């Protein structure tokens, strides 16, 4: 078996068992693998999101994003929002979390809003057509101040000052553009997502400079 | 004198027909410490002498953990142990995971050995220079298999490797009628007693330099270290 | 010394590359070659080696080649491997073209080459390419252009250069008779005539010893000739007669 | 001599030899003697098996294996080669059988596993083999037959051979023998008191006898002789040496 | 009979310059009935051959050709140069017919090229 | 060795002629700076002065004991010097590819009460081109009359010649090598024809026999050349002889000291378990 | 001996190859690079000059990306192979990133790339030291420097090429907060720096400066005499 | 009866007469041209101090720093090939983050040790993965972190094999500090008397001035992250000592 | 050609301040044929958790066969059993590496944590998991669940409500078996019996 080792090419002909065509070759290796992770090829009951609501605006203090959990905490300083398939979402962004740490490690400096909404975006649009299907906004604060921008599976990728998805998507929405301003204070925010989270039918989010916390 | 051409490779013949290569790996079998491996009617038993740095290091660990009937014993390089532990393991892994059933001692090792007779024949290759001793139960009973880096197998009784194993040999040879009715006390008593002929005359064994493996009839394969091995020692002789 | 020479990978140890400075030696045998750049086009003029009474013409010129509607190269070293690069430049020129409808320029060219012959300098078990090139051409960024290239991988852009045997000479006579920014067409071939006629010391020159290149621009076109034995024996009949009035 | 051209199985000497092949056909001469006879209706293997220490069990190491269910094998020189080969040989039997549904004749096995052995003797990334090995079977439509292969590829049919350190001493003990006519019970004790004769006492401290047959009394298959048969061939051999 | 031929979406956890106008819906399935028997005609022959070699005389000569073929194929130039494959031509029995590959789209005048340097490491498997 | 497909190589030599046979201002000024690197240097640690004259020319000489590897100096130091006093005379520096730095020591020592016996631990390499200049420094050119060496080394048991294998042999082992006028007895087999032995106790039994001096050679084949407790007691036998005999006081004591400095040996790579 | 093969350790654990190649990199022409607080200034001189030639064809000063340089010491050759690779890299990058590249990024990379050269006996090193300067996205100065085994580190202000020694020994003799008020304080330090080994100014010296959120400028020399004649005022 | 020349240390696959693999001998003695780096193990947590070469006023100490975090309470030292070390840092952040998404968890640190040497034992096998390495990595390490069991302290050795030691030295003056942390070293200590004894063996070994520029320090602590010293904290313990 | 069967079964889960609860039937069928009436579909992983699956028999077991060689790898690798939570994002991983040819098999893992708490995690045949306090999953989980949600308790009260909801469950669907089991993780170790039906 030293002749066929120095052939650096290993052929179905010069394995053990083989006979005809073909033969005990494709019933020998039945094992369970040592390590690996690839998806696999194309050939139930499938979980999705359909009577949810979200909400998320930017403004001088930072993003505040409210829902009806639907909210994925990235990192202390990262924030997004599923619709759609539960499973693609939290997969996809638990890889995007991983990247995250790595570009951390690494160049010893947090990363940016965009670079993050760049690569959930490339990530995804490598499936397109296969049958995927996530809608999320991407939260968060950086060198060049607060950001927010959305990312769906059909490749699309914006960056607005408001946006809105779910149900009650178009009465919330004129309802935070009718009341929306720029330079608006905290409370007055508050108390704005509240009144277009409750005409679109409670949690409540607020990014700062050092991270996000609870508001109720 | 006239040996410089022919000793610098294993694909070249000796014109005394002899592979020089091959002789030199089997000498890093006793650069290790000494290892004792004996069985009974129903058990089988692994005891091994390990070594320390210094003072303030801990003492690198001789036996491995192969499957819940089977472990090994190593003495000889690293690398070479840490890469045949991988293969047996994936080996009885496979075996298991297929057919429902442990993997016979016999046949692992004859893969061992068909894995290992390969480098011995190719270029860009070099000979593993390590020693094992297995010991497993099955269908057959207790079992004790010696490993050579010339990819040679035995079938033993009682079989000692390392360095200045010769005593352990001679004790274990000398002996050797009484150890198919013992139970598993007496039995390590024998193991320890063959073990500690490898040592000088003045210094004796203590609980942070010895360890001890057991398989048996119902019994999975244990590794005691540290204080779980004075039960053992404490019955002990005075070096007589 | 003697131990730093087996391979192409091996670095001296004050970091020198032995196999490529014995391969530039390789250079100094062929025949010689010249270019002069002038005001109004430029020149090309080489050295014929095949010279047995029994050889024959059937070729379109022997050592100048056609790259594209714009440049010609000449080649001094080995004609195995000058083959080859030759073909590979003509293969560069169309792929340019095709990509971006538009003929390559010089330099593109030029670089593009160079690293090939650059690449077989670092893999080992290869040999490199015994062949140094002299390039002229027309573009519309710099207009008219010199190049030249040697084993190495190494390029660089003249006004007159000689490449082959006895360059040395040649490029002592050059930097001392040429004069920039006022050279005429006339000026540059009367010069490269008295440069060759002294850099060949075999015997006086006759119109079946060299070979002369031209290239101008002539209404939006770029046209490439080989002087004819004709204009190749005026040319050399003149300059005995200036020779011997300045005696 | 053939210093300078002896250090790759790719080089011809001056006088158009290939001497790494020569080297290892010497190397077999550093183990013990094997035999085998061809009788009227068997083949009879033997092996000196010598003991190396007491602390192993009484199977180890053997040196007689079961290429197939009508085909035995013994072995010489480096062990590690030997066990090779016979995984090559039952390779070989298996495909033959899947292929084409019948017991493969013994002639075709020999040519595939000889022309296995010679292909390492032409490349320098590989070195010869180091061992020789025979190969015996036994069916009622073909009867007895006996062959050998050596490292450098060539295989015969014999009517008794040997292998090993001994082999000239033990040819000359079987030249006299009329196997033609005996039958394999006559020809164990035959075998064992070659076996015992060739032995050499001062150099090697102790060995014990193997053997095994294939023939018509094991109705086409190859098996380990009977405890009893092979003490009575024992004693038989110890009072003939007197 | 022998142009008759008989889970590998990995994700980085083991440039899009230089790749790039690729999906996986598309490359899942063949475009032609035809595509895939064209590409691989050299390779099922070759797996031919070596299985009735095998099954007729045995193990040494399908391992003796391919290690014929393995040394022949070494001593080849650099990737982004064409080469002219003689004597491996001659070992495969190529060297008297001519078939459709070679009258068609002829290999050394291709429209495109990429850097040499890119070329060799990929061959190596560094990239 | 081939570092690409069909390169030419050439056969090693073991006559070592390949080297030599190929016999501007930088070169020879860059192998006059490597001479200078690796020159031998006898001073006086007290000072760091160094001396002039020849080691064994500044003071008479009776006896002179040499010790070199590991357990040789350890068992000199356990067993003879456990039991007196000694002052340090002189100190060697040495540079080389396997000894860095001057662990590695090579101290000279003589007694007080006797300054007519002399010692030597030399636990360093000194390489083949050292070798004479250390025989210069201590010795110098004119020997005396009246003087008897004594040399202990350990070499591995695989460096012996014998019919049989090695590994079948009973290690450790002693044997000698003694000149022509060394009128005593030694108390272990002389060494056998086939075998030959090296380096600088070769140098100095050289020496010894050329100038007409009394000296002996003792050897260690052992299986572990690490610092062991069985090597340095394979010594023994020696202290029997009229070189030792009146160096050696309590032999209890010195061996725990042997065993109290068996306990802090130096830090082995992890390489064999 | 143990000086022929690249994968070779000595007995006293030293690999020769690899320093033989960094040997090359000391007889290129030196190379001179000091920063700034909103300038970074690169200087090469010019080893000689041939009358009869095109200046325009053998600079060694480089252009990366928009925010990056580059000047290099050693095999010309293989120095182009590099900056080639770097700038595909640089284009890359903000493909996958919207945000232009990094100092410390390029320079990453080019390590990695010259370090994989040096890991198998089948190809040699790259004989070439190089000096990155640029911009980061929030305004930062950076200044590295690479070595053939493979190795990166920042710095203030340092030369490469033959004669480095005394160039690196006046900068830091002469490298003060006070030196670098300005840009053309910065220039002149650059200038007088480079003057210590060029036989005369002006002819055999070229210079780069870029400004901050800029692009890379190289002086004529009508400003590198206008400069030389300030200094020597 | 003649002396005659053999060599058997100019190639990674050749065994010498007594079974000894010397360029792997050689690459272990590679590190012995690196800066000293001290380890000390404690039951309160762990203590990393290592000396910094400054080749010139003009260097940035801050990029050329001996000392990284592999993870949030996993440390590292380096000695030896820098360029070498940069490969195996990045092979254990990668596992460690790898574990972590795969089962969500921490690992631990004789885990990230086994997972980096897994990448070391590879070598002189070149037809094997092209990516494999031709010869032995010329870099050791030293593992720091806090886990289920404890503060631990692992180290590991160019030939691919990791070890857990109590108190560790490695580098240039490996013998010298190792002789003086055995004379001082004991079981019931401190984690200030810890760093106190560090910086005197630093400080009696360097060739150079102890003066809290050309040496970096870094220790963990159960409940508190990966936490290297700033100019400050250098300074007031760097006084008095 | 359908590479899919369904075959029934019903899976039940209830966490606990010290103990967890995981019962299931035991039948075997194919819509109108019954396979057999003795099929457990509780499988013991560690000491201190136990998986419930029910779907597809032939996905169940290739699931069950692959769970346990992971296990015996995390164990060889860390030196330690690895813990409910670990199992779950391991199991998670695993169903999401099939997405486009998922396993038709529904998931409820039940066990103790590691301050000591029971602990019950449901997934779904892509991979999306979440911690709840009491599941109930299988054929019949949509007509049994309002039920659960109209009636933390003890062991005994938890026993009890758990034989009355199979014993009202079975007697109106087609797939439950004749035979219940349920099994018992307490900090002593995992006990179970069997109640006819």
């Amino acid at each position: 078996m030293a002749l066929a080792s120095v052939l650096e090419r290993p052929l179905p002909v010069n394995q053990r068992g083989f006979f005809g065509l073909g033969g005990r070759a494709d019933l020998l290796d039945l094992g369970p693998g040592s390590l690996s992770d690839g998806l696999s090829l194309a050939a139930p009951g499938i979980e999705m999101l359909h009577g949810t609501t979200t909400l998320a605006f930017k403004f001088r203090h930072g993003v505040i994003v409210a829902a009806d959990k639907k909210v994925i905490e990235i990192n202390p300083y990262l924030l997004g929002t599923m619709a759609g398939g539960a499973a693609d979402c939290s997969f996809w962004e638990r890889l995007l979390a991983r990247q995250c740490r790595i570009y951390e490690l690494r160049n010893k400096e947090r990363i940016s809003v965009a670079a993050a909404s760049k690569l959930l975006a490339n990530m995804v649009y490598q499936y397109k057509g296969m049958g995927l299907s996530m809608g999320t906004m991407i939260c968060g604060w950086d060198k060049r101040g607060p950001g927010l921008y959305y990312v769906d599976s059909e490749g699309n990728r914006i960056s607005g000052a408001t946006f809105s998805v779910g149900s009650g998507s178009v009465y919330a929405y004129g309802v935070m553009d009718r009341g929306y301003s720029y330079d608006l204070e905290v409370e007055q925010a508050y108390d704005l997502a509240r009144r277009a989270i409750y005409q679109a039918t409670v949690n409540l989010y607020h990014v700062r400079e050092d991270g996000w916390i609870r508001v109720s | 004198m006239f040996r410089n051409q022919y000793d610098n490779d294993v694909t070249v013949w000796s014109p005394q027909g002899r592979i020089h290569q091959i002789e030199y790996a089997m000498e890093a079998v006793k650069q290790g410490s000494a290892t004792v491996g004996l069985k009974s009617k129903t058990h089988a038993v692994l005891v091994a002498l390990k070594r320390a740095q210094s003072e303030l290091a801990a003492h690198q660990k001789k036996i491995l953990h192969v499957d819940n009937h089977i472990g090994i014993s190593i003495a000889g390089l690293t690398a070479d142990a840490r890469l045949l532990c991988n293969f047996m393991r994936q080996e009885c892994l496979d075996s298991r995971f297929v057919f429902d059933r442990p993997l016979p001692v016999s046949r692992l090792v004859s893969l061992i050995g068909s894995k290992t007779q390969i480098p011995t024949q190719r270029y860009g290759r070099r000979p593993y220079g390590v020693g094992l001793l297995i010991a497993g139960y099955d269908d057959m009973g207790p079992h004790i298999f010696q490993t050579c880096p010339s990819a040679n197998y035995f079938d033993c009784r009682a079989m000692s490797i390392g360095a200045r194993s010769q005593s352990a040999r001679t004790y274990l040879e000398r002996h050797m009628s009484e150890f198919m009715e013992c139970n598993l006390n007496e039995l390590v008593k024998h193991g320890l007693r063959a073990l500690r002929e490898t040592l000088p005359a003045e210094q004796d064994l203590t609980t942070k330099n010895v360890s001890i493996g057991i398989v048996g009839k119902d019994l999975e394969f244990t590794i005691y270290d540290d204080d779980d091995v004075s039960p053992f020692l404490e019955g002990l002789e005075e070096r007589p | 010394s003697r131990r730093y020479d087996s391979r192409t990978t091996i670095f001296s140890p004050e970091g020198r590359l032995y196999q490529v400075e014995y391969a530039m030696e390789a250079i100094g045998h062929a025949g010689t070659c010249l270019g002069i750049l002038a005001n109004d086009g430029v020149l090309l003029a080489a050295e014929r080696r095949n010279i047995h009474k029994l050889l024959d013409e059937v070729f379109f010129s022997e050592k100048i080649y056609k790259l594209n509607e714009d440049m010609a190269c000449s080649v001094a070293g080995i004609t195995s491997d000058a083959n080859v690069l030759t073909n590979e430049l003509r293969l560069i020129a169309q792929r340019y073209l095709l990509q971006y409808q538009e003929p390559i320029p010089c330099e593109q060219l030029v670089t593009a080459l160079c690293d090939i012959k650059q690449a077989y300098t670092q893999f080992g078990g290869k040999r490199p390419f015994g062949v140094s090139l002299l390039y002229i051409g027309w573009d519309k960024h710099y207009g008219f252009q010199l190049y030249q290239s040697d084993p190495s991988g190494n390029y660089g852009g003249w006004k007159a250069t000689c490449i082959g045997n006895n360059s040395a000479a040649a490029v002592s006579m050059l930097k001392q008779d040429y004069k920039e920014g006022e050279m005429t067409l006339k000026s540059a071939l009367a010069l490269a005539i008295k440069v060759l006629n002294k850099t060949m010391d075999v015997s006086k020159l006759s119109a079946e010893k060299v070979e002369i290149a031209t290239l101008t621009r002539e209404n939006g076109k770029t046209v490439i000739r080989v002087l004819k034995q004709k204009e190749v024996e005026q040319l050399i009949k003149k300059h005995e007669e200036e020779e011997a009035k300045a005696e | 001599i053939g210093t300078g051209y002896d250090l790759s199985a790719s080089t011809f000497s001056p006088d158009g030899r290939v001497f790494q092949v020569e080297y290892a056909m010497k190397a077999v001469e550093n183990s013990s003697t094997a035999i085998g006879i061809r009788c009227k209706d068997g083949v009879v293997f033997g092996v000196e098996k010598l003991v190396l220490s007491k602390l192993y069990e009484e199977g180890s190491n053997k040196r007689l294996f079961n290429v197939d269910r009508h085909v035995g094998m013994a072995v010489a020189g480096l062990l590690a080669d030997a066990r090779s080969l016979a995984d090559i040989a039952r390779e070989e039997a298996s495909n033959f059988r899947s292929n084409f549904g019948y017991n493969i004749p013994l002639k075709h096995l020999a040519d595939r596993v000889a022309m296995y052995v010679h292909a390492y003797t032409l490349y320098s990334a590989v070195r010869p083999f180091g061992c020789s090995f025979m190969l015996g079977s036994y069916s009622v439509n073909d009867g007895a037959q006996l062959y050998m292969i050596d490292p450098s590829g060539v295989s015969y049919g014999y009517w008794g051979c040997a292998i090993g350190k001994a082999r000239q001493a033990a040819k000359t003990e079987i030249e006299k023998l009329q196997m033609k006519e005996m039958t394999c019970r006559d020809i164990v004790k035959e075998v064992a008191k070659i076996i015992y004769i060739v032995h050499d006492e001062v150099k090697d401290k102790a060995f014990e006898l193997e053997l095994s047959w294939v023939g018509e009394l094991t109705n086409g298959r190859h098996e380990i002789v009977p405890k009893d048969i092979r003490e009575e061939a024992e004693k038989y051999a110890k009072e003939s040496l007197k | 009979m022998n142009a008759r031929g008989l889970d590998s979406i990995p994700v980085t956890e083991l440039d899009l310059l230089r790749k790039g106008f690729s999906c996986v819906k598309n490359e899942l399935l063949p475009s032609h009935p035809l595509e895939l028997s064209e590409k691989n005609f050299q390779l099922n022959q070759d797996k031919m051959n070596f299985s009735t070699l095998r099954n007729i005389q045995g193990l040494f000569a399908p391992l003796k050709l391919q290690m014929e073929f393995k040394a022949v194929q070494q001593v080849q130039r650099l990737p982004f140069l064409s080469s002219s494959n003689l004597s491996l031509d001659v070992l495969r029995g190529n060297d008297e017919t001519i078939g459709f590959e070679d009258i068609l789209n002829d290999p050394s005048q291709s429209e495109v090229m990429g850097e040499p340097h890119l070329m060799v490491e990929y061959k190596l498997g560094l990239l | 060795a081939a570092t690409f497909f069909g390169e030419v190589v050439k056969a090693p030599c073991r006559a070592g002629t390949e080297d030599e046979e190929e016999e501007t201002p930088e070169d020879r000024e860059v192998r006059l700076q490597l001479a200078r690197k690796r020159e031998v240097r006898l001073l006086r640690r007290q000072t760091k002065t160094s001396l002039e004259v020849s080691l064994l020319e500044k003071y008479p000489c009776s006896k002179f004991i040499i010790a070199i590897g590991n357990n040789a100096v350890a068992f000199l130091s356990s067993f003879v010097m456990n039991s007196g006093v000694w002052e340090e005379v002189g100190c060697a520096k040495l540079w080389n590819e396997w000894c860095r730095t001057t662990e590695a020591f090579c101290v000279f020592y003589h007694l007080k009460s006797n300054p007519s016996v002399f010692l030597c631990q030399c636990s360093c390499y000194v390489a083949e081109d050292q070798q004479y200049q250390w025989l210069e420094k201590v010795f110098g050119s004119c020997p005396r009359k009246n003087m008897q060496i004594t040399i202990l080394t350990c070499r591995h048991v695989t460096d012996y010649k014998t019919s049989e294998s090695t590994g079948s042999l009973p290690s450790p082992f002693l044997r000698a090598l003694k000149t022509q006028n060394f009128k005593d007895s030694a108390c272990c087999p002389l060494l056998e024809q086939p075998n030959i032995v090296h380096d600088l106790p070769a140098a100095v039994l050289s020496y010894c026999q050329v100038w007409k001096i009394p000296a002996i050679l003792y050897l260690c084949y052992t299986d572990v050349m690490k610092l062991d407790l069985i090597t340095v007691e394979a010594f023994k036998p020696i202290l029997s002889t009229r070189s030792l005999k009146g160096l050696v006081k309590n032999i209890p004591q010195s061996t725990e000291i042997l065993k109290k400095l068996m306990t802090t040996n130096e830090i082995q790579s992890n390489i064999y378990t | 001996s143990y000086d022929r093969a690249i994968t070779v350790f000595s007995p006293d654990g030293h690999l020769f190859q690899v320093e033989y190649a960094q040997e090359a990199v000391k007889k290129g022409s030196t190379a001179v690079g000091v920063r700034g607080r909103d300038i970074v200034v690169l200087g090469v001189e010019k080893k000689s000059v041939a009358k009869l030639q095109d200046e325009r064809t053998v600079r060694k000063i480089c252009a990366l990306d928009d925010n990056v340089c580059m000047a290099f010491a050693g095999l010309t050759a293989d120095a182009r192979i590099v900056i080639n690779r770097a700038r595909v890299e640089c284009q890359s990058h903000r493909l996958t990133v919207e945000d232009p590249v990094t100092v410390e990024y390029i320079t990453r990379y080019i390590a990695s790339l010259k370090q994989r050269y040096t890991q198998s006996n089948g190809r040699r090193p790259f004989g070439i030291s190089a000096l990155i300067v640029g911009f980061d996205f929030d305004g930062t100065p950076r200044l590295y420097q690479t070595d053939p085994s493979g190795t990166y580190h920042a710095w203030k202000a340092n030369a490469i090429g033959r004669g480095a020694k005394s160039v690196r020994e006046f900068l830091e003799k002469n490298y003060t907060d006070e030196a670098i008020e300005t840009d053309d304080l910065t220039i002149k330090l650059v200038i007088k720096a480079l003057l210590e080994v060029v036989q005369s100014g002006g002819k055999n010296i070229e210079l780069a400066v870029m400004r901050r959120d800029q692009s890379l400028k190289i002086l004529n020399p009508e400003e590198i005499e206008k400069y030389v004649a300030e200094i020597e005022k | 009866m003649f002396l005659t020349r053999s060599e058997y240390d100019r190639g990674v696959n050749t065994f010498s007469p007594e079974g000894r693999l010397f360029q792997v001998e050689y690459a272990i003695e590679a590190i012995k041209l690196g800066s000293t780096a001290i380890g000390i193990q404690t039951s309160e947590g762990v203590c990393l101090a290592v000396e910094k070469r400054i080749t010139s006023p003009l260097m940035e100490p801050s990029s050329i720093e001996k000392i990284v975090e592999i993870d949030a309470h996993i440390g590292c030292a380096m000695s030896g090939l820098i360029a070498d070390a940069k490969t195996l840092i990045d092979k254990a952040r990668v596992e460690t983050q790898n574990h972590w998404f795969t089962y969500n968890e921490t690992m631990t640190v004789e885990s990230v040790t086994q997972a980096v040497s897994n990448l070391a034992l590879q070598f002189g096998e070149e037809d094997a993965d092209p990516g494999a390495m031709s010869r032995p990595f010329g870099v050791a390490l030293l593992f720091g972190g806090v886990d289920e069991k404890g503060p631990q302290l692992f180290h590991m050795d160019p030939s691919g094999t990791f070890v857990q030691c109590d108190a560790r030295a490695i580098g240039s003056a490996s013998e010298g500090a190792q002789s003086s942390l055995q004379e001082v070293y004991h079981k019931s200590m401190t984690l200030k008397e810890a760093i106190k004894s560090s910086l005197i063996i630093l400080k009696q070994v360097m060739e150079e001035k102890l003066n809290a520029t050309n040496i970096e320090l870094a220790t963990v602590q159960p409940g508190q992250n990966f936490h290297m010293f700033t100019k400050e904290e250098l300074e007031e313990v760097i006084k008095d000592i | 050609f359908s590479p899919y069967v369904f075959n029934g079964g019903t899976i039940l889960a209830i966490a606990g301040e010290d103990f967890a609860i995981v019962a299931s039937d035991t039948r075997l069928s194919e819509g109108f044929s019954i396979h057999t009436r003795d099929s457990p579909k509780c499988y013991k992983l560690t000491d201190k958790t136990v998986i419930g699956c029910s779907g597809f028999h032939g996905d169940c077991l290739t699931l069950t066969k692959i769970i346990e060689a992971r296990l015996k790898m995390y164990k060889h690798s860390n030196n330690k059993a690895m813990t409910t939570g670990a199992i779950a994002a391991m199991l998670s991983t695993i169903l999401y590496s099939r997405r486009f040819f998922p396993y038709y098999v529904y998931n409820i893992i039940g066990g103790l944590d590691e301050e000591g708490k029971g602990a019950v995690y449901s997934f779904d045949p892509v991979g999306s998991y979440q911690r709840d306090s009491f599941k109930a999953g299988g054929s019949a989980s949509a007509m049994l669940q309002p039920l659960l949600d109209n009636q933390p308790l003890s062991l005994d009260r938890a026993m009890r409500l758990v034989k009355d909801v199979f014993i009202s469950a079975a007697e109106r669907d087609v797939y439950t078996g004749d035979a219940l089991r349920i099994c018992i993780v307490t900090k002593e170790g995992i006990r179970e019996e069997t109640v006819s039906l």
